[PDB]
């Protein structure tokens, strides 16, 4: 296997991190499990410290006029790299031991255990004319060496590889999306029954979502246009709650149902980023800036927790809504992400 | 720049039932990101393994790779009649991707000594002006047969094509033809038209214009 | 006594800091941000002061009368107020900008773009300009009082002396609303920035240092152009009452906000490096192979 | 699951054409539709993709400008217009797809439509015998080079050496079939582009 090791300005550190993206199964996420190759002779009275930061980048700005820091740190955890801790010993994986092989008693093992519950690699679109860093979560594992934590950590001795924590579609298909919504007009005083479903709920990146439309109108007003949007919420919680809502797939088909007659039409739409590129605060997956950043995928919340989680919790709804002579409006949600890759 | 991948061997020689490695090493450091196909004679390409450690769903699985830094290997441990065909190493880790050169896989089979033939341009030949004397080298093996042309008993390197026939499954046997195309007025100024051939000493036919 | 030299140090002052502000968000890309692009609208509309508005105006004040042109007097008092208007509107945008980043960063992103940043400049220039130049074109600023009269008919003459409805209208439109727009927005982000490190609560230093920085901004600001206005306000009601050597004295104390801005709102690193670097890394993410088991 | 590209034929230096792939059991989306030619006798090349998801159009430093890649949403088709062709671009023109998350080599292929590109026009399959233990056929001026070449209309299979079409100076190919015997051996060479069946009769 391969090793990935970003070394420090200077080289004296140098992360051995198996892997830049870690699996996030909602009932355990893996840890980030690696180690420090350091030269013991250099610093011999600092200590090398690791310390794996969840930095949440509202702002894209590193500072401003004011000062104000723009990246708050949802979840850090510092663990003592070297001189190895007694209290912060920890069973040595099978990646780590095979790597302190390798390198020798000069490296020196680290592990880290995300808590769950907590948000995914989510990266905010920046428009073209923006200039800075990307917004949104990123998990990144900054090596440094300092006597203490609070003392300032220079750049120089600094390793920030940064990660992605990726959640990915479940083994089990969930169940069939289906939503009905009945509006009686005062005027009219008869039912339009919207009975819009959908034919599975995981649906994998670039796979078309068909959007199974059953319109039967019974009023006397007719419907000029049926308008199917895949909306985007993004479930900011860092503050205040917000649902940002961005549309990311639009089809306004000019059917037009007669008063008192059914309709019945699968519409197939698929959520893309290449026209999507012009929008702007959209949450894209959270990906390396080698590798092509996608749309973010569907956050898998615990059942039965906290509602509000700080970070970005995007989450995927198609709003079939029929626009009439007031509007009709019905959101059949949906998890947007990619399969687990099949390894043997 | 472009990350050329020189692949190798050019042309491997094998048996059925053997095992066979081929090499394949990126100019620059590519990634695992290295896949490997099968190009068969006629029909498409297979991608038989890809990221250089994770054979393609539905391939046999004798086939194996492994990266020993920049230096891929795609190894099969058994190869069966049916996997003898070219191979191919692209890098799709940096764009534009760069395919391999190709490594052509036959059957190997014993030593066989070249039937060497000539024949000269019949008499439509000569009258149409552009006259051609053409060299067969049939049942030799392997295909790697230099072959020399001799008009006046002087070596010839210009306006010969060669042309190689592929693998027969009945014999395994290649078969090769030089054909050499002269003018109607430079092909009489020489007398004797010789093809010298090289494969495993060489043997020297030739044939005078004049019967 | 002498005004040259005195007049030099503000001219040199605005000028230099201006040109190098500009010269290090034009030259390095590094700076050209969102944010930034505001305070390329605030120092050049600084520069436009130091440049024709401050050394006309030493010379006019020290000299006694304004002997440059009948045409010119006008003219240099529209670019005047123009700039004035233009910078503290400016100062009143970037301050919005951090509220709406502070307080609502999420949506800050997609609702100010560079293009749109661009429209907001360009629309506090076309406002300043309806209040300070459409006036001059027509003549609306000039008072009907004696004394304004005589001035204004005397080519030598070029006192700013402005009516009582033109007076008040400039000085609300101007200063005292961005003024409460500033200190109401600033507030806000004081109180949201206590709040945000409450909630992360070199943590306390670096809040402090925020803090410290929110209030000199302001405190500048506000000490600089409110005895300006202040007197002004005072000045439309009784002209004569007010004296004409103080006018002045505070006019320079709102031009030095001008002055201050390059070196006070560009005190971020970022800005610092890029003023050293006039005035004289990340290593990519490799990988190794693991012995296979 | 399956791609049919179509649309490669005959043209000459400096046309145009346009190169289709449909597709069956994947949408454009979710995989890259790539283009990659493979020469006679010559490795594999890739010619350009094209990135639905991320409307990415890539191109080879050589065959980049001349090459123009898009891709058909509503049909599923990808499309590879091509102008200011050039000799070097004969090649089996392969249409095959990538997955876009992520990219894992390329699944699969095209059967391959076969593009030439030569200034030669049509021309007829001249046939011209062969003989002294053993006898042959030589085709010469003829493009394209689809000839098959059936000794005694394909009685006698035995012996048979059908070699490869070779490209020639002039832009004409010829190919050459021998067969052997010790000791009335008709030669029929057909040609489909001209319609064409020379018979030949080989002796000494
Ligand atoms: C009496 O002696 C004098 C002579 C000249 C001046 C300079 C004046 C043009 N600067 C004006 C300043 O630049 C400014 C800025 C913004 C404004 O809205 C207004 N208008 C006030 O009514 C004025 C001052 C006093």
């Amino acid at each position: 296997t391969r090793v990935f090791k970003k070394a420090s300005p200077n080289g004296k550190l140098t992360v051995y991190l198996g892997k830049r993206d870690f699996v996030d199964h909602i009932d355990l996420v893996d840890p980030v499990d690696g180690v420090v190759l350091v030269d013991p002779e250099y610093l011999k009275e600092r200590r090398v410290y690791v310390t794996l930061t969840c930095a949440f980048r509202y702002g894209r700005e590193d500072c401003d006029v004011l000062g104000l820091t723009f990246r708050k740190d949802l979840f850090v955890a510092n663990v003592q790299s070297f001189p190895p801790a007694p209290e912060d010993k920890k069973p040595l994986t099978r990646l780590q031991e095979r790597l302190i092989k390798k390198l020798g008693e000069h490296a020196y093992p680290f592990t880290f255990e995300i808590p769950p519950n907590l948000p995914c690699s989510v990266t905010l679109q920046p428009g073209p004319e923006d200039t800075g860093k990307a917004c949104g979560v990123d998990y990144e594992v900054k090596a440094f060496c300092a006597e203490n934590l609070e003392e300032k950590i220079h750049k120089r001795n600094s390793v920030r590889l940064v990660i992605e924590k990726v959640q990915y579609a479940p083994e089990r298909p969930g169940p069939q999306p289906t939503a009905e919504t009945t509006r009686q007009f005062l005027m009219s005083d008869k039912p339009l029954h919207l009975e819009a479903s959908l034919d599975k709920e995981i649906y994998y990146h670039g796979e078309p979502i068909s959007v199974n439309v059953h319109v039967t109108n019974n009023t006397n007003k007719t419907v000029k246009k049926i308008k199917i949007s895949v909306r985007q919420y993004a479930d900011i919680c860092l503050f205040n709650t917000a649902q940002y809502k961005c549309p990311v797939a639009m089809e306004e088909a000019d059917d037009t149902v007669a008063p008192s007659s059914t309709f019945c039409k699968v519409y197939t739409l698929t959520p893309f980023l290449a026209n999507n590129r012009e929008k702007r605060g959209l949450a894209l997956d959270g990906k390396l800036k080698h590798e092509d950043t996608n749309l973010a995928s569907s956050t898998l919340l615990r059942e039965g927790a906290n509602r509000e989680i700080l970070g970005i919790i995007v989450s995927y709804k198609v709003k079939v809504k029929l626009v009439v002579s007031s509007d009709v409006a019905v959101e059949l949600p949906f998890t947007l992400m990619h399969p687990k890759p099949k390894e043997e | 720049s472009d990350i050329q991948m020189t692949q190798s061997p050019s042309s491997l020689s094998a048996s059925v039932g053997d095992r066979v490695t081929i090499t394949c090493r990126a100019s620059q450091s590519v990634s695992s990101a290295v896949a490997w196909y099968q190009q068969k004679p006629g029909k498409a390409p297979k991608l038989l393994i890809y990221s250089a450690s994770s054979l393609y769903s539905g391939v046999p699985s004798r086939f194996s790779g492994s990266r020993s830094g920049t230096d891929f290997t795609l190894t099969i441990s058994s190869l069966q009649p049916e996997d003898f065909a070219t191979y191919y190493c692209q890098q799709y880790k940096y764009v534009p991707v760069t395919f391999g050169q190709g490594t052509k896989v036959e059957i190997k089979r014993t030593v066989a000594a070249p039937s060497v033939f000539i024949f000269p341009p019949s008499d439509s030949q000569l009258k149409s002006g552009t006259a051609s004397v053409v060299c067969l080298l049939n049942n030799f093996y392997p295909r790697e047969a230099k072959v020399q042309w001799k008009v006046d008993n002087a070596l010839q390197s210009g306006n010969s094509q060669e042309s190689v026939t592929e693998q027969d499954s009945k014999d395994s046997t290649y078969s090769l033809s030089s054909t050499l195309t002269l003018s109607k007025a430079d092909y009489e100024k020489h007398k004797v038209y010789a093809c010298e051939v090289t494969h495993q000493s060489p043997v020297t036919k030739s044939f005078n214009r004049g019967e | 006594a002498g005004c040259s030299l005195l007049m030099a140090l503000v001219v040199l002052l605005i000028v230099a800091g201006n040109v190098l502000v500009i010269a290090a968000i034009g030259r390095t890309q590094r700076l050209q941000t969102l944010t930034n692009l505001f305070i390329t609208s605030l120092a050049c509309a600084d520069l436009v002061v130091g440049l024709l508005v401050v050394p006309f105006g030493a010379t006019l004040v020290c000299r006694g009368t304004w002997l440059w042109g009948s045409f010119l007097c006008e003219l240099w008092t529209s670019l005047d107020v123009l700039c004035v208007t233009a910078s503290i509107w400016t100062l009143c945008v970037i301050a919005i900008d951090r509220y709406l980043a502070i307080t609502s960063p999420f949506r800050y992103q997609s609702l100010m773009t560079r293009a749109r940043a661009k429209v907001i400049i360009c629309t506090v220039w076309a406002i300043s300009a309806l209040v300070s130049f459409l006036p001059i074109m027509m003549h609306w600023w000039r008072d009907e009082d004696p004394q304004a009269l005589k001035c204004y008919q005397d080519p030598g003459c070029c006192d700013f002396v402005t009516n009582r409805a033109y007076a008040i209208a400039s000085s609300i439109i101007s200063f005292y609303i961005p003024l409460l727009i500033m200190i109401f927005v600033y507030l806000r982000v004081y109180r949201e920035a206590k709040e945000q490190i409450r909630k992360i609560d070199v943590m306390a230093m670096r809040e402090h240092k925020a803090l410290k920085t929110l209030g000199i901004i302001m405190g500048v600001f506000t000490l600089c152009w409110l005895p300006f206005f202040l007197v002004n306000i005072v000045n439309v009601f009784n002209r004569d009452l007010v004296p004409k050597w103080l006018f002045v004295a505070f006019n320079w104390l709102g031009y030095a906000n001008s002055a201050m801005n390059p070196i006070i709102y560009c005190r971020s690193p970022d800005f610092r490096k890029a003023f050293k670097r006039l005035l004289a890394e990340s290593a990519t993410t490799a990988s190794s192979s693991l012995a296979k088991d | 699951v399956q791609l049919v590209e179509s649309g490669g034929g005959l043209v000459q230096p400096g046309g145009s054409l346009r190169l289709s792939c449909a597709a069956s059991g994947f949408n454009v989306y979710s995989s890259s539709i790539h283009w990659v030619r493979q020469a006679p006798g010559k490795g594999l090349e890739w010619v350009a993709s094209i990135s639905s998801y991320y409307g990415y159009t890539y191109y080879a430093d050589s065959v980049k400008g001349r090459f123009t890649i898009s891709a058909d949403t509503s049909k599923n088709t990808a499309y590879l217009q091509m102008n200011s062709l050039r000799a070097e671009d004969t090649a089996v023109y392969y249409c095959a797809r990538s997955r876009q998350f992520w990219y894992s080599g390329l699944d699969y292929w095209g059967q391959g439509t076969l593009v030439t590109v030569s200034s030669a026009s049509t021309k007829g399959p001249s046939v011209f015998p062969l003989a002294p233990a053993a006898l042959g056929c030589l085709v010469k001026d003829y493009f394209p080079e689809p000839v098959t070449v059936s000794w005694n209309s394909g009685a006698l299979t035995s012996g048979v050496h059908t070699f490869p079409a070779v490209l020639q100076s002039s832009g004409l190919y010829s190919l050459s079939s021998v067969v052997t015997v010790p000791s009335t051996y008709i030669c029929n060479v057909n040609h489909k582009p001209s319609n064409t069946k020379v018979d030949k009769k080989v002796e000494p």
